[PDB]
């Protein structure tokens, strides 16, 4: 059984998961009290709730997910909220003080106190698995728990397990919008485990999502609640071919084999094409051809980036619903035709399609309309180096005067560790300079 | 979890906190008697941040009232909110402080601090997981300055890792009502440097200026100016008590407000401030609130930010608001005024957003600024200090009480060195 | 056939057994008055293991209640279950034990044991074919320790081949509520070595730990901890009373639990333990129950098995279950944890499976472990013992009562020798 583990770390990581685990409840037809209603005398792990829901006896569905925070407060929104009996009580693990936007606290001081209780929750879910697929860590670069704790966990998960996929859904720091002033300190130090221990790190940021809500979608005034329904459709499609039938299904490992060229070049941005408001959903031509072109739009990116500034290295089409493939292959051949889209010269064969039959669900009270087709495009590009150049420069400014150093050293790390994680990220950005360039003879 | 011990000290300390626990006691629907009369269960989830629940749903604060004079205590007891405190927390001597620093820090303070730290340990031994402390006091008083800094310098020996912050009132030369308030303020600035995690510098002139210009009051008393200040102190720890979209404890501010140690002197700010009548004529929004927070005339510190650069600010909003408008307004500011910000720090602003506004309006906000323009405070005092001290005026009331000269000269130099700490961090790239 | 005589002794002994015969009296549908009100004829086939049927279908246990103090007896009589015992089985003196071993074993115990062994022979002469006995008592009391070991050492002279086991409560250093409980526990460990067939060592801290962590209780009393223990004591002799797929008497365990004589100190364990509310979130299965029975946090002995090796365990399941899952889970454990088992014994586990779960759930289990990690118990006592005894503290209350020193030094050496018996059988190949 294609089972998978969600881990939701820190405030952002929890609050996304609300929007994730809201959705799968609708995907598989599960009430917030974990119950499938009486109109499901059909196949359950044939609808495959069984990758995200261990079926407790007597028709009751509880996730394979763990909600971890060093602060009591965030998860207590999940107790009560409405999800107060969706969740297993013992998978909502609270500390007492958060890391408090301090990586040294989340990794050394506070994080170690709950790390074995969290790893022991993993084992209770790891031993219930048959054919474990991997882990889905949600967090934000630029928290304390999202960076400090996640770094501590990913070390421990690499040692105990090794073999499985470990996906990350990070939130990257936005170039203008920031709310912590040590936001770059906590991102340089999370660099270390993100490239080493994760197998595939995704990056999103809030500004590139603000664009999409306002422009494609005509929402006046987004909150976090609005953005995360969007986030969840990207992840919901990723992991949909594990757990629904379709031609050209794609396991969690078939991404990495088809998306990731080299060891540490594993930072693909996602997109999602049918972001359409209810009114604008008529006056649609929302065919396969239009929605494939919309993925390659530099405006429909989930990262403050412009793929016109770098070259794609792989793409990866994950479609849901009313789909005929030859429409897709004719839309690929258009994509290969255009010269505004630069692939690299060592790719040649562009990219991997995958289709699934299960159409998305419209989240109730949600921002999308009812679409028939839908497409994430996970896509390696050399344009995500530009996100890094804009953030190293913020780190290099503050660390030039050794600003907030006294908070960090007095918590269980060294001054020396800044100089290693800065070199570490400077080498990544040098890898993408050398991976964009073809070789000639 | 995350309890706050309140040590209101001196005369001024007690007046503010009197009005402070009239606001908090409204935030959580506490009766004057001490019963609960709310409706929403948000008011109780985090009541324990300030209040010990006692037997039979009465709610006793965790506040300790310190004085060297029986008077303020008898006033508070006999008032509307006497009932609310525990009577073992009204700790007071008999002989007055003299508005003398030496008398409150060495002679008559040391005698009493034993009977007060024993009350600190009643409170600290009852908490689940303490976060922090707080003085409310006055740089320019006897007990506010002297006894306050004796309490502080004896808590760092006991509780060396809790966020200890002060809401300290600082003197202004335009409004003087004590002759030796330079002597009393110099010798306590010396103690606040090495001992405190955050310091919210508040003045008097800055509070009339809010009353006259913004609020359109006529005739302000201490009663009115501290009613403002208490609306700031409520704002600080809102996300500690209420759920929010961004949270922010005491520690969260501290961490990214304070570049270097020692530079922990903040300038608060509140918005909105309207007169009654002129409330149906302001539309209440986020661009409306942001423009007041970057206004000079809504600083509770009698300075103009334009005489320096904000190192860092924090913006604590309270209300059902958006995040784009917040993230944008806080962006459009540090672009249009990029010469008013220190440029070696990207994103000088930290936002926090609670969900719970004050109990009369929607969408308040609270500005807390680490500006370099606060050396304007420290120099206006160290000019009065050095003008009296060159004559050695009023000296025998100080050397009489256990002090000597060398405590002065060093304390003058510790104030004049941190003028050269705001100065370094204003200019030089 | 296969009757069990119950000798609950002391204060603690009576409290457990009070709650013990509230469970058994529910297993067989016994009314508080003593009539039968069951529905299934399984409840009666083997009722006689515990109950004498008396005239007119009333069911009187075979329990004898011993005390040196009238109080516990008057409590039990006046309670819900006073009616159930025979009034000739409430055997008690007047003068209290002193929480003194000498006073319960020599002076005031010997006076009474004649009037109690005469009650043992009322019970033993009425049985068809007796199997065993049982104390319920406390190592650390006066009557539980002293009088218990006088009763035991006088039954081996009468009934020298019946399985005599104890459910003895052993002291823990984290929770002390008696000053000389080392004196009282040392002198009774000495008697349990040479005289007993099985000994179920139970602690206090291990029972809070189950209440707090597993069961999610708030406020445990003796009432709650012994309610657990009685669910263990029911499990022991389940297959003696109910039909099963594997059966297992007292004797069946004894035989293949105990490698060498003298090493008859077992660690119980119960599973499942959930809070209410957290029951619809555990799926109840044989791998679910197995993981609880081998986790350290579900030991009713305040030790960690990881500080040694299980010599042998037994696994007593109660419910409509499979045999493959049982035979597999019990296999997958002693493969994955092969360094946690003594390797000179193949198949450290004995399974027994009954058909009858407790009267609220399906598929319970009971873990009974012969671990080498139990020397952690005997050393924590023999450190307190040797720290008081080097001063000869509290000595005159013992030498006053017919004892002398040489009973101590030998009894200290008999405890310290079997520390070197668990030690030998942990290590050395
Ligand atoms: C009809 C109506 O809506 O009345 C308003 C009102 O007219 C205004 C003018 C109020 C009023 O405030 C003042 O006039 C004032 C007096 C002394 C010090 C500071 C202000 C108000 O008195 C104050 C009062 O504030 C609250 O209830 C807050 O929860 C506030 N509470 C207190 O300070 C307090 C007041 C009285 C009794 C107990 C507590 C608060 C703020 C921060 C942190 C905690 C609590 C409100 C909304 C009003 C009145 C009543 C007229 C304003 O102030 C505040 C802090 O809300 C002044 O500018 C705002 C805008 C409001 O619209
Ligand atoms: C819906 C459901 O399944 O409810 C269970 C239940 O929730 C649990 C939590 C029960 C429950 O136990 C307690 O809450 C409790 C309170 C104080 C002290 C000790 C226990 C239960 O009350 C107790 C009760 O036990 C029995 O009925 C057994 O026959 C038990 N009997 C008694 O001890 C007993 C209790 C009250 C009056 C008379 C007798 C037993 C166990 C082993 C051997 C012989 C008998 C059970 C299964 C339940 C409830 C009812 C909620 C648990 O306890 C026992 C001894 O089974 C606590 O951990 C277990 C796991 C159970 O699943
Ligand atoms: N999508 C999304 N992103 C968020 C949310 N909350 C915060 N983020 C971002 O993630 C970072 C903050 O992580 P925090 O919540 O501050 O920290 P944490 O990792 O939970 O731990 P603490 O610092 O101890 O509070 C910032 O840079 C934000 O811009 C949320 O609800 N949704
Ligand atoms: N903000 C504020 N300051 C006060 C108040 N009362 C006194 N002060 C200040 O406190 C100092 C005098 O100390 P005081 O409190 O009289 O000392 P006491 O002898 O302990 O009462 C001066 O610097 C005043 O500006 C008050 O009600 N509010
Ligand atoms: N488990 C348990 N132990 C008990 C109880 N009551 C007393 N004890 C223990 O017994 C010892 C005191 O012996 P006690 O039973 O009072 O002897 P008495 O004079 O014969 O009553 C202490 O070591 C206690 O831990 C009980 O109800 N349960
Ligand atoms: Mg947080």
């Amino acid at each position: 059984m294609r089972e998978c583990i969600s881990i939701h770390v820190g405030q952002a990581g929890v609050q996304i998961g609300n929007a994730c685990w809201e959705l799968y409840c609708l995907e598989h037809g599960i009430q917030p009290d974990g119950q499938m209603p009486s109109d499901k005398t059909i196949g359950g792990g044939d609808d495959s709730f069984n990758t995200f829901f261990s079926e407790t006896g007597a028709g009751k569905h509880v996730p394979r997910a763990v909600f971890v925070d060093l602060e009591p407060t965030v998860i207590d929104e999940v107790r009560t909220g409405t999800y107060r009996q969706l969740f297993h009580p013992e998978q909502l693990i609270t500390g007492k003080e958060d890391a408090a936007n301090n990586y040294a606290r989340g990794h050394y001081t506070i994080g170690k106190e709950i790390i074995d209780l969290v790893l022991d929750r993993i084992r209770k879910l790891a031993d219930q698995c048959t054919g474990l697929q991997g882990f889905l860590v949600f967090h934000s670069f630029g928290g304390g728990t999202g960076s400090g704790f996640t770094s501590l966990l990913m070390e421990r998960l690499s040692v105990d397990y090794g073999k499985k996929s470990k996906l990350e859904f990070s939130i990257y720091p936005a170039p203008q919008v920031s709310t912590a002033v040590v936001e770059p300190y906590n991102s340089i130090l999370t660099t270390h485990t993100t490239l080493e221990h994760s197998d595939c790190a995704f990056m999103v940021d809030n500004e590139a999502i603000y664009d999409i809500c306002r422009r494609n979608l005509d929402i006046e005034r987004p909150t976090y609640t609005n953005l995360n329904r969007l986030i969840s459709q990207i992840v919901s499609s990723i992991t949909a071919s594990l757990r629904f039938d379709g031609a050209l299904n794609v396991d969690l490992t078939e991404f990495q084999t088809n998306l990731v060229p080299y060891p540490r070049i594993h930072f693909p941005l996602a997109t999602y094409a049918p972001v359409i408001s209810a009114e604008k959903a008529y006056h649609e031509q929302l065919s396969v051809a239009e929605i494939t072109n919309a993925c390659f739009e530099p405006a429909n990116q989930m990262v403050k980036c412009d793929p016109r500034h770098g070259k794609y290295m792989a793409c990866c089409l994950l479609y849901r619903g009313d789909v005929v493939p030859k429409d897709v292959n004719a839309a690929i051949a258009t994509i290969k035709t255009k010269r505004s889209i630069q692939f690299v010269d060592w790719c040649p064969t562009g990219f991997k399609v995958g289709i699934n039959y299960q159409p998305p669900t419209v989240v109730p009270g949600g921002d999308l309309a009812k679409v028939q087709r839908a497409v994430c495009m996970l896509s390696n590009t050399t344009a995500i180096a530009e996100a890094w150049a804009r953030l190293d420069h913020k780190f290099d400014l503050m660390y030039a005067k050794r600003a907030f150093v006294h908070w960090y050293v007095g918590e269980g790390m060294e001054e020396g560790e800044f100089s290693e994680a800065r070199e570490d990220m400077a080498a990544l950005e040098k890898d993408y300079e050398e991976v964009g360039v073809d070789s000639v003879e | 979890m995350r309890e706050i011990v309140h040590i209101q000290a001196g005369q001024c300390g007690n007046q503010i906190g009197a009005k402070f626990w009239e606001v908090i006691s409204d935030e959580h629907g506490i009766d004057p008697t001490g019963s609960y009369h709310g409706d929403s269960d948000l008011q109780l989830e985090r009541i324990n941040v300030y209040y010990n629940e006692a037997t039979g749903n009465k709610y006793v604060p965790r506040a300790i009232l310190v004085d060297l004079e029986p008077g303020t205590m008898d006033s508070v007891r006999s008032g509307p909110f006497g009932q609310i405190f525990r009577p073992d927390n009204f700790v007071f001597g008999q002989s007055g402080a003299g508005n003398n620093w030496a008398k409150g820090h060495y002679t008559e303070g040391a005698e009493l601090v034993d009977s007060v730290l024993d009350v600190v340990r009643k409170e600290s031994e009852s908490c689940d997981c303490l976060q922090g402390f707080q003085l409310t006091h006055s740089l320019g008083g006897g007990t506010g300055s002297g006894m306050g800094t004796l309490l502080i310098s004896k808590i760092r020996e006991e509780y060396p890792d809790r966020i200890m912050n002060t809401f300290s009132v600082m003197p202004s030369p335009k409004v003087s009502d004590t002759v030796v308030e330079p002597y009393n303020a110099t010798l306590s600035v010396h103690q606040l440097v090495e001992n405190t995690d955050e310091t919210y510098c508040i003045d008097n002139e800055a509070l009339y200026d809010i009353c006259f210009r913004t609020l359109k009051l006529t005739t302000p008393t201490y009663g009115d100016l501290n009613h403002l200040v208490s609306a700031t102190m409520s704002g600080v720890t809102t996300c500690l008590r209420f759920p929010g979209q961004l949270n922010a404890d005491l520690r969260k501010l501290a961490v990214n407000m304070v570049p270097f140690p020692r530079l922990h002197f903040f300038m608060p700010g509140f918005a909105p401030l309207t007169s009654r009548g002129s409330q149906q004529y302001r539309a209440l929004t986020v661009p409306e609130l942001t423009q007041q927070m970057f206004d000079s005339k809504n600083m509770m510190a009698a300075c103009d930010p334009r005489h320096g650069r904000y190192l860092t600010v924090a913006a604590i909003f309270r209300g059902r608001m958006s995040m784009k408008e917040v993230d944008e307004q806080m962006l459009n500011v540090q672009n249009k005024n990029s010469s008013y910000f220190v440029e070696w720090i990207p994103n000088n602003v930290k936002t926090a957003v609670c969900d719970i506004p004050p109990r009369g309006l929607k969408m308040s906000a609270t500005f807390i600024g680490n500006s370099t323009a606060i050396q304007e405070l420290f120099k206006r005092i160290s000019e009065q200090f050095t003008a009296m001290f060159r004559r050695k005026a009023f000296l025998h009331w100080y050397t009489g009480e256990g002090m000597d000269e060398m405590e002065f000269t060093e304390a003058e130099s510790n104030m004049n060195d941190l003028v050269s700490e705001y100065q370094q961090y204003q200019d030089a790239t």
